[PDB]
């Protein structure tokens, strides 16, 4: 831990330096050793869910209070969390002459979250009896939510909803890794050894 | 100003959103024992609220003691 | 037990 | 400016998808706001001290900076340690009051508490209050009557 | 028959014994302001004051704070006392104070206000209150939680006999107003909703921008207009927005709304949603038969 | 602030109110009849307090 | 690269739940190095160019 934090705090040194996006998305800084312990797998038979639903399915769902649990140390998901995949057309975009980077300028538009205040926060009036939140736009939920999201229009107002050029479904963060194990792939979980485990 | 002169202004206080989507006040009950009614909340207006709904002058609405009282308990009134 | 009980009086608008 | 929800997601769902390879609590426990001050307690195992696992916990908040809200960062996030007891309170004000509880607050916050804090034995001075500002009270008649937006 | 003693004992913690102070505890219901809070403290002080001159020495509340959530319907009086060579007789002793102070807030209406010690290590409850959380693991409703919550506390009530108080530190679902935009009609204006709401919670929530230095030193900028232009939900139509032509819009140009419920202090424990459940028992029965009692109603 | 071609000058004052503030406005804190501010003081771990 | 290495933008909810979002076109879209000329881009002018 001691040289830990020199490193990973010369690492703070280092932090603008990066480039940006990888640490929008984040560093493993990590101390572990690579010792493994057991690697849980669930899978349905059925097959029905995939290895990404089995595993958004433990991490959101299981996965936690395994570290809720005495003695861990990594729960290792070899899988990943769900997340939003979406799947353009250049006909379609260059059919409405549509750049994608704008695209996303109207997902971070709509998709953001507003924080808005309160109905006469303090100091309000003399002789004020009620203050209230103002409640305002909501960063979304459901694909349908987001499949209706605005897109550009004509004058008339001949509008583009979302995908319309696209597709959407959950999202892999990555698709890369087929585990199996006999005969279809499963979710296997390391509960790696901590540093001071108590194992038995 | 103004129009029609007859018009329910209660106060913000016993004003309730109440439930999801819906407001209801709660009045007393004639034997002591409270007794809610929905009313259609119109526009707060000035330290008040309009109401079209249901309520007359002389309606026994309450200020104080709503939170020991549920339906089913006797009140004796204050001011 | 009492309770303040405030009544509607609504004349003017 | 947000709510509990923001708080929820945009901050405690941060840390909670964050408190991961965490060590040696006995629980640890959380709130929301609408005033927007999140709280999370940790409650850790004794025989140590607060600090080892206190930059454990805040360096994979460390991992988590850029994933806040880059305005509540821009205004700061206690990330603290402390054990929650008091040791004493002190009655600061002006008996004519001419003075309002912000004048006290940052008359003696940016002149006297700091050199308390310059002074030995010192956990936390709760500044019951808080600096001075730049404070702004706009008027829609002014911008409409300039055709402006804040 | 010393063995049959030896069982038949009852158990405590460590007392609270003097502290020299009283934390007064101070709530009022939900949705009302800090002014009629504010008027609630000044009767409480008066009374403390006025009333208890005899022995009181010291006042201080906090208007706006709780250490049980920081919200409008709350306030704490730190209420000193003299010394205790100048407090003589057991009336002069904290808890029958606090008993007449209870008599007090029987006698006084429009509020939920006690007093009390806390403990002499404060980070440990009210020590005949355990602490209970209960948390929905399969996510069904904050909402329905509190259905099942306080369907619980109703169940809470149904023993008297475990009990001295079920109370929890719910801070209740508000009646708040949510505004609509339409995005076909803000692109039928053509202007950036980014910057639109910029303006509303900078007008709305109000505005840090930055700081500069008086007599060396670094402060703050806050912006937000007058409580009589931020007052209303109508103060929200006031709000004119230029768009790409130069014409100044109207919120409800464009801004439907509505009444909805939600909580100011929400709450997660360990992570997971939670609600606090505060109880003290009835004099007489231990924790764990709350805990038994309470478990076996964790079967409902 | 902005002009016209004359050169018009807006001023912020012109358009809003310029003072002091509190970061919030939300804690009355009263002691002793008038309100009153306050400063916590804790501990440092392993000083002394005597 | 968003739409030849993917583009993450941002996050969302479900059931409590902060997720990614991610954006790029089909694996027939995707797979060609003759592709690439199959992407089209508004000039300054708006128009779509190759």
């Amino acid at each position: 831990d001691i040289a830990q934090v020199q490193v990973q705090n010369k690492l703070q040194l280092a932090m603008p330096l990066l480039p940006q996006e990888v640490q929008q998305q984040g560093v493993s800084v990590e101390k572990s050793s690579s010792s493994f312990l057991m690697v849980v797998g669930v899978i349905n038979t059925d097959g029905t869910m995939t290895q990404e639903d089995i595993s958004d399915y433990v991490a959101a769902n299981m996965k936690d209070a395994i570290s809720r649990t005495s003695g861990v140390g990594d729960v290792q998901l070899f899988g990943s969390q769900y997340a939003m995949r979406i799947w353009m057309n250049p006909n379609e975009l260059n059919k409405f002459q549509l750049t994608p980077v704008d695209v996303i300028t109207a997902i971070k538009a709509q998709n953001a979250q507003v924080a808005a205040g309160q109905l006469g926060g303090t100091p309000p009036v003399k002789g004020q009896q009620l203050n209230a939140s103002i409640i305002a736009q909501t960063r979304l939920t459901s694909t349908e939510e987001f499949g209706k999201i605005l897109l550009k229009v004509n004058q008339d107002g001949c509008r583009v909803l979302l995908r319309d050029v696209a597709k959407i479904e959950l999202g892999g963060e990555n698709y890369d890794i087929i585990a199996e194990f006999n005969g279809q792939p499963a979710s296997g979980l390391g509960i790696k050894l901590a540093t001071g485990a108590n194992a038995l | 100003e103004g129009l029609n002169p007859n018009a329910i202004l209660v106060p913000q206080q016993g004003v309730t959103r109440t439930p999801r989507g819906d407001a209801t006040v709660l009045v007393v009950g004639a034997d002591d024992k409270v007794e809610t009614r929905p009313i259609v909340a119109s526009q707060a207006i000035g330290d008040k609220w309009l109401v079209t709904e249901g309520l007359k002058a002389g309606d026994r609405v309450v200020i104080s003691g709503l939170q020991k009282v549920r339906p089913g308990v006797q009140v004796k009134a204050q001011e | 037990p009492a309770v303040g009980v405030v009544t509607v009086k609504t004349e003017p608008l | 400016g947000a709510d509990a929800k923001t708080v929820q997601d945009t901050v405690t769902q941060v840390i909670e998808q964050n408190m991961n390879g965490i060590d040696n609590l006995m629980y640890m426990s959380s709130n929301s706001d609408s005033t927007g001050t999140v709280q999370i307690t940790l409650t850790f195992e004794s025989g140590t001290d607060a600090d080892i696992a206190q930059v454990q916990v805040q360096n994979k908040l460390q991992l988590a900076m850029p994933l806040l809200p880059q305005e509540v960062q821009q205004q700061g996030v206690s990330v603290e340690k402390s054990s929650s007891s008091f040791l004493m309170v002190v009655g600061v004000i002006n008996t004519d009051g001419t003075m309002t509880q912000e004048d006290i607050s940052d008359y003696v916050a940016a002149n006297m508490k700091d050199a308390i804090s310059r002074t030995s034995g010192v956990g936390d001075v709760q500044l019951f209050g808080s600096q001075y500002a730049m404070r702004i009270w706009m008027n829609p008649n002014e911008l409409n009557k300039f055709q402006l937006t804040p | 028959g010393m063995a049959y003693l030896f069982v038949r004992l009852p158990s405590s913690f460590l007392p609270d014994e003097d502290q020299g102070v009283f934390m007064t505890m101070v709530q009022l219901p939900a949705g009302a302001t800090q002014e009629r809070t504010q008027k609630v403290l000044n009767e409480v002080t008066h009374y403390y004051l006025t009333k208890e001159k005899n022995n009181v020495e010291s006042v201080f509340a906090v208007n706006g704070f709780g250490f049980a959530g920081r919200g409008q319907n709350t306030g704490i009086a730190f209420v000193s006392l003299k010394d205790w060579a100048d407090r003589p007789g057991e009336e002069n002793k904290v808890e029958a104070i606090t008993m007449r102070a209870t008599r007090a807030f029987s006698q006084i209406k429009d509020a939920m206000v006690f007093a009390f010690n806390l403990p002499a290590i404060v980070e440990l409850g009210t020590a005949t209150g355990f602490d209970f959380e209960l948390i929905d693991q399969a996510g069904l409703g904050h909402e329905k939680l509190t259905q099942a919550r306080n369907q619980l506390l109703a169940e809470a009530a149904k023993h008297p006999d475990m009990l001295t108080s079920v109370r929890p530190n719910g801070l209740e679902d508000t009646p708040q107003f949510k505004i609509d935009i339409d995005q076909e009609k803000a692109q039928a204006l053509g202007v950036s909703i980014n910057d639109i709401n910029t303006t509303l919670g900078a007008a709305w929530g109000g505005s840090y921008v930055n700081d500069f230095i008086d007599r060396g030193r670094v402060k703050k900028v806050y912006v937000m207009s007058e409580a009589k232009y931020r007052m209303l939900p109508d103060d929200i139509g006031d709000w004119y927005v230029r768009a790409a032509d130069g014409q100044m819009v109207p919120f409800s140009a464009f801004s439907s709304s509505r009444w909805e419920y939600g909580s100011p202090r929400l709450e997660r424990y360990n992570g997971l949603p939670s609600m606090e459940i505060l109880g003290q028992a009835a004099p007489g029965k231990s924790t764990g038969e709350a805990m038994e009692l309470m478990e076996q109603l964790a079967s409902k």
